[PDB]
């Protein structure tokens, strides 16, 4: 399925919208206010993830790893550098908070891995 | 690869001594490193202008509060310095301020967090000198003087307001101009 | 360091020591001193100054250029609490005598004025009436701008007045 | 079909479109407007989020 | 107590927890953690029941049903146990956390509100704020209700 | 305005008088009495106050001997990649350390035919601001001698570090100053009196 | 405010005992061992000196009425 | 005799009012005399 | 019922039983004992000290640098990004800790997982003083306690503790990227690491109730509600309201 | 608040006290000044106004 983003006109900057092509039968995207124009790259126009399936590491910052206000254990060395010391938290979004799943991040500048177990 | 740097310049000395303290003094305390002579003294002339209270607090703390040095030469013509302002050492390892005749204390703490270096500039580098170790704190004693009530306004330091003496008849200013 | 035997009693001596630096209203008192300090004055330039010009009377038969008169507000001043007898004569007013009789603890407040007038381009005489009357502005107990301001123990009583008052109200 | 943000302006007798307030700020392109919002293109799931302003003052 | 709530706990941080028909994990974590809570408290409140003599005054005003009851018996002697806010545990006011004091993330029994004190041993300081966090609720409930009820 | 002087004057006189009990606390003695005055041997000096972000300290000293080390420590301006001019922080070894400690014991400002070494750790970049841009804040230090009394300085020139995203060594050999540089310090001597 | 002429509880009186318990007080006594120098076993009696606060001391700041 | 404040009020004042270092020396040897005086 | 309700984020700042239990119960509130009102500065040195450090302000950075960059907020105005904001708290911190560029008042909050960092120099914001800690050991030792008991003789205070960079004043708002001890002499030492990476600790946690809640005796062997009406009547109770009373 | 919308960020708290402040007797006593000193200016306004339309001279002690 993929999943399709904002594209800027070239000539206005303005956002770009996909169109099909009525007569070769194939996708394309267009400014709404120029007739700047260019060929779709995904073949999908939309999708939207009900179950919310979600790469929870996307929104997961490394920069967390030196969050004094958060739980380090020396129980699990790094996955990426093998240091003892790693953070330890929940995936706080809807989704993610209902699994209540838990992320690890390394306590080692950095290197800052962040993985799920 | 090692980048080798070679350069010739000239060395600027200091004369550190065995103890070296940081000193950033409050608003109600200042040092003047020009040695005091009344001629060609610093042009202070706030007082000409019949000054209101909050003129004179400030006034007040930078006359009287204001530490200075000078050259004096005696009969034999030898100098000798005089500062108003000497630092006093404890039995109990405290400290005090000197100002003239009042004392202010002084309490010895080792400078956390800041790394503060003294470094002299010369051409494109820097030469450095020392790393500041401890720093001087100053508290005020003599709560009986009338300077200690005042000296609350001090952190005042676009117009800022003024204190007229409670004189006047302002009712009868008012009733008056009125007519 | 300090060990746990110790530590208690730095702690309350820590706290003794905070209740030494401050009161317990010491944001107000800062607060009104502020007002009085800053804020009054920040007001008053913050005010745009005055332009007025004559409604043309059109007695010139012709449409007139009217003189417009300008106003600029200055320099602040306030005095320390005052009371004027009946008669105008002015003294200290007390916050015990503001209380008997019950007067309103305040200070008069004076503000430089420069008036102007601007008769097109033929000349303007932009002229300054200084240290204006404005009106008294109550001042909060115990502020710099009180009279008990920094007392002693030994004044305050004599003044009829409680030292352990903090202050931070008005009458 | 839905979720068009509209900023309620003081002195404003009604609410405003929020993407016509940045190019009335003068960030009249789109690009410019997210810009200021979608500090990072990086972002399909945030960028389908703002569309339904950008289709209101498209 | 402690320990199985730190056990279940880990489990659901593990999430080895089974939603049940309906619920979903989370629902079926705060369900299990407060059971056993409530359990904790509980079985400590019937131990100092079987614990007290009958010269023991708290009982004697329990039995004679003049006032009081097991439950306040329980807080003085045994337990005060979880304090609830909307009969829920002590929810993170802080972000992701419950005070300043506690980790983010942290669903321990102190953590989130399990006074694990009686209130003849006092309260800790955290334990003490949320005990004052679930005492507020009754007085302003008590407040607006006499203004419902008269309408 | 003469009142003022003549209070202000006071007060140097009377800076010489004993003292003989403690402000509070009367039943301690003093044990040192010293007179604050301007270091006359520094002010000649260009002194620059760094500033640093974080600990600039070498990791295998540490308390007390580490800040020595530190402080004899040289700086340098150096041209990046881009052409954004920098700051380089170069610390001494434990040689060139003796080398300039020696030259104390030796009564010499510096030997005209020594070199001495340092290596660069860390890139910083670099904010000059002195006296004559608006704004600028005090910054004093006191230096205690023994006996002898407080001899202070003020930091005229403050200078900013913060760490930067050419690994160099600094061998410098010194040379006495031309009279152009005396000059340049003299210019710089004028602000102490008139 | 000025010291309870009798102890509230029991009755003894208490009134004639403040100046001697200040005297008391000058030197480094903890406030228990004053009570014992005075004789003051009962706790009732011993709570009306230790609960005392003497304001009458700032009262006599005011200005007086000649 | 309550004027104690009077007569401090009366130094106080002087010595901002008055341009002269003079009277607020004066005041203060009365108000020396002062703590005896009230 | 929420702006009647014991929140959270009243800890330290607020007493939470001192109260008025009528139509005012939760709305009417008071202060604890450590509380301290922000009366306001002004922004001005900090902004030139935020120019001139490692800042694109934000007149002058491009959109695509802000992306992984922190947007710094003085009194809630964005005025620019910064690439190493940790440099940048440490660097702010640091002044704050001299009451030199960041008067004492000043409340520097980063946002970590959020990015921001949020600088509040206005007034009105209620903080209190903590501990500063550094290591798991405290910035405060025996030679500020020995100047300190002899506070009587000696005036050592508040001004030297936090010029020293021993106590800093923390604002409800930056309370919360702060990870805070209760008391040195427990939570410098472990068992199981819990924390190891504490940032403040406790003056003292009875601080926390106000000024009727303060006469309290054993008030955490009350029930709550209990001390709340305490603190009510402790505002009904007789007494010397004044020295002057007879004036 | 697209953040919030799509959930990466929990609902800001009104009762969160991080995002309240309070009016002191500073802000508070201004906040009655600016209006009383900004409209007293009318006072003076509508003053001059009635000499200087008449071309006359208005005293502003008046
Ligand atoms: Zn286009
Ligand atoms: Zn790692
Ligand atoms: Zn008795």
């Amino acid at each position: 399925p993929g999943f399709v983003g904002i594209r800027f006109c070239q000539e206005c900057n303005n956002m770009l919208y996909p169109k099909e092509d009525k007569e070769n039968r194939i996708l394309l995207y267009a400014c709404r206010n120029c007739d700047y124009q260019q060929e779709a790259d995904n073949s999908c126009i939309y999708v939207n993830k009900i179950t919310h399936e979600v790469d929870e590491l996307t929104q997961i910052i490394a920069d967390v790893s030196q969050d004094p206000t958060l739980p380090r254990t020396e129980d699990h060395p790094c996955q990426k550098c093998g240091h003892k010391e790693a953070v330890f938290f929940q995936s706080h979004s809807a989704r993610a908070e209902d699994a209540m799943r838990l992320y690890y991040v390394c306590t080692a500048p950095h290197c800052g891995h962040r993985w799920t177990e | 690869p090692e980048t080798r740097i070679e350069v010739e310049i000239p060395k600027v000395n200091t004369d550190l001594g065995n103890d070296l303290y940081f000193v950033k003094l409050p608003n109600f305390l200042s040092v003047e490193p020009r040695p005091f002579d009344p001629q060609y003294y610093e042009d202070e002339f706030e007082d000409e202008e019949m000054l209101d209270e909050e003129g004179r607090t400030r006034l007040k703390l930078k006359v009287e509060n204001t530490i200075r040095w000078r050259i004096r030469r005696d009969e034999e013509g030898n100098e000798i310095k005089e500062s108003n302002a000497r630092i006093v050492k404890w039995s109990d390892g405290s400290m005090s301020l000197h100002l003239g005749n009042e004392v202010f204390d002084v309490y010895k703490a080792p400078l956390q967090g800041d790394h503060n270096h003294l470094f002299i500039r010369q051409g494109t580098g820097l030469q450095g000198q020392a790393v500041f170790k401890t720093k001087l704190t100053f508290r005020p004693h003599s709560t009986d003087s009338a300077t200690h009530r005042k000296m609350t306004l001090s952190l005042a330091d676009t117009q800022k307001i003024r204190i007229l003496p409670m004189a006047g008849r302002d009712p009868e200013c008012q009733r008056t101009e009125m007519i | 360091e300090i060990t746990p035997d110790l530590w208690q009693e730095a702690c309350w001596i820590v706290i003794s020591s905070y209740f030494d630096e401050k009161g317990l209203v010491r944001q107000q008192l800062d607060s009104f001193d502020e007002f009085i300090q800053m804020s009054v004055q920040r007001i008053v330039e913050d005010a745009p100054p005055i332009d007025l010009q004559a409604e043309a009377q059109h007695a010139s038969g012709e449409v007139e250029e009217p003189p417009r008169y300008l106003l600029k507000f200055e320099q602040i001043y306030l005095s320390k609490p005052t009371h004027w007898e009946r008669d105008g004569a002015p003294s200290p007013m007390m916050p015990n005598e503001a209380r008997l009789r019950n007067l309103t603890y305040s200070a008069p407040l004076y503000v430089d004025i420069t008036k102007t007038v601007i008769k097109e381009g033929e000349e303007q005489l932009q002229t300054q009436h200084q240290k204006t009357f404005i009106g008294k502005i109550p001042i909060m107990l115990r502020s710099t701008y009180c009279l008990l301001n920094g007392l002693t123990d030994r004044d305050l009583c004599e003044l009829n007045e409680c030292p352990l008052d903090p202050g931070g109200y008005f009458i | 079909i839905g979720q068009r943000i509209v900023a309620t302006l003081p002195y404003i007798k009604q609410e405003v479109p929020i993407i016509i307030v940045f190019r009335a700020l003068g960030f009249v392109s789109d690009r410019d407007i997210l810009e200021h919002i979608i500090y990072d293109f990086e972002d399909p799931e945030m960028m389908e989020m703002v569309k339904p302003s950008l289709d209101e003052a498209f | 107590a402690k320990q199985d709530v730190i056990e279940v706990i880990e489990k659901a941080h593990n999430n080895e927890l089974e939603p049940t028909p309906g619920n979903t994990l989370r629902q079926t974590f705060e369900n299990q953690v407060n059971r056993i809570l409530n359990d904790a408290r509980d079985k400590t409140g019937s131990s100092a029941q079987k614990s007290l003599s009958e010269y023991n005054n708290f009982k004697s005003m329990v039995v004679s049903g003049a006032k009081g009851s097991k439950i306040n018996i329980s807080q003085v002697i045994a337990v005060v146990g979880q304090q609830n806010v909307e009969g829920k545990r002590i929810p993170f006011g802080f972000k992701h956390r419950t005070l300043p004091h506690f980790i983010k993330d942290d669903y321990g029994p102190e953590s989130r509100g399990f006074v694990e004190n009686s209130y003849l041993a006092g309260l800790t300081p955290t334990e003490f704020f949320f005990h004052a966090m679930g005492g507020r609720e009754g007085l302003i409930d008590t407040a607006v209700k006499t203004a419902e009820t008269g309408y | 305005r003469d009142s003022q002087i003549t209070a202000i004057e006071k007060t140097f006189e009377d800076a010489q008088k004993s003292i003989s009990q403690h402000y509070s606390k009367p039943r301690v003695t003093p044990v040192e009495v010293m007179p604050v005055f301007p270091d006359f041997k520094m002010w000649i000096n260009p002194c620059a106050q760094v500033i640093f972000d974080s600990d600039p300290a070498p990791k295998d000293t540490s308390g007390a001997a580490a800040l020595e080390m530190m402080s004899q420590a040289m700086i340098r301006g150096m041209m990046d990649e881009e052409g954004n001019q920098f700051v380089a922080y170069f610390l001494p070894v434990e040689e060139t350390l003796k080398k300039r400690k020696r030259d104390q014991e030796e009564e010499m400002d510096y030997a005209p035919d020594d070199v001495y070494d340092y290596k660069i750790a860390r890139e910083y970049n670099w904010n000059v601001k002195n006296k004559a841009s608006k704004g600028y804040e005090e910054n004093y230090f006191f230096i205690f001698r023994e006996g002898d009394g407080v001899y202070y300085n003020e930091l005229e020139t403050r200078v900013r570090l913060s760490k930067r995203r050419t690994n160099a060594l600094l061998v410098v050999k010194h040379r006495d100053m031309n009279e152009k540089e005396l000059e340049a310090q003299e210019a710089r001597k004028a602000q102490l009196e008139n | 405010m000025i010291i309870p002429v009798r102890c509230f509880t029991c009755g003894k009186i208490v009134g004639n005992k403040w100046e001697a318990y200040l005297g008391l007080l000058q030197a480094e006594y903890t406030e228990g061992d004053a009570l014992d120098a005075l004789g003051l076993k009962r706790y009732c009696c011993r709570r009306m000196l230790l609960a005392h606060v003497d304001l009458i001391e700032k009262l006599l700041n005011y200005a007086p009425l000649e | 005799n309550y004027a104690m404040k009077k007569t401090q009020l009366l130094k106080e004042k002087a010595m901002a009012e008055d341009l002269g270092d003079q009277d607020k020396a004066k005041q203060i040897q009365d108000q020396l005399n002062e703590l005896e005086e009230r | 019922a929420k702006p009647r309700q014991l929140h959270n984020t009243l800890w330290g700042m607020v007493c939470p039983a001192e109260t008025p239990e009528g139509h005012a119960v939760g709305l009417v509130k008071n202060l604890a004992l450590m509380a301290y009102i922000s009366v306001g500065s002004q922004p001005s040195p900090i902004l030139e000290f935020l120019e001139e450090w490692s800042m694109e302000n934000l007149e002058e950075i491009s959109p695509a640098a802000i992306a992984d960059a922190t947007k710094i907020f003085v009194n809630g105005c964005w005025v620019g990004i910064h690439k190493d904001p940790e440099q940048l708290m440490n660097t702010l911190r640091k002044l704050r800790r001299q009451m030199d560029i960041i008067v004492s008042e000043v409340s520097m909050i980063r946002d970590i997982r959020e990015r921001e960092i949020r600088i509040y120099t206005d007034a009105g914001r209620i903080c209190r003083p903590l501990l500063i800690v550094e290591k798991q050991k405290l910035l405060l030792k025996k030679r500020h306690i020995d100047q300190l008991k002899e506070r009587e003789y000696n005036n050592y205070s508040w001004q030297d503790l936090v010029a020293s960079g021993v106590v800093e004043y923390i604002d409800t708002l930056e309370e919360e990227t702060v990870m805070l001890a209760m008391t040195p002499d427990d939570l410098q030492e472990k068992e199981v690491a819990y924390c190891s990476t504490y940032t403040h600790c406790e003056i003292h946690p009875s601080m926390i109730l106000g000024v009727c809640a303060s006469i309290i005796p054993f008030p955490d062997h009350n029930q709550s509600p209990r001390n709340t009406y305490q603190s009510a009547m402790g505002k009904q109770a007789m007494g010397v309201y004044i020295t002057n009373f007879h004036v | 608040l697209l953040l919030a919308a799509l959930g990466r960020r929990e609902l800001d708290d009104r009762d969160h006290y991080g995002n309240k402040r309070l009016d002191l007797a500073g802000p508070l006593l201004a906040f009655l000044f600016r209006g009383m000193f900004k409209n007293l200016l009318k006072e003076v306004r509508i003053y001059a106004q009635k000499f200087i339309d008449r071309g006359k001279d208005f005293n502003l002690e008046l």
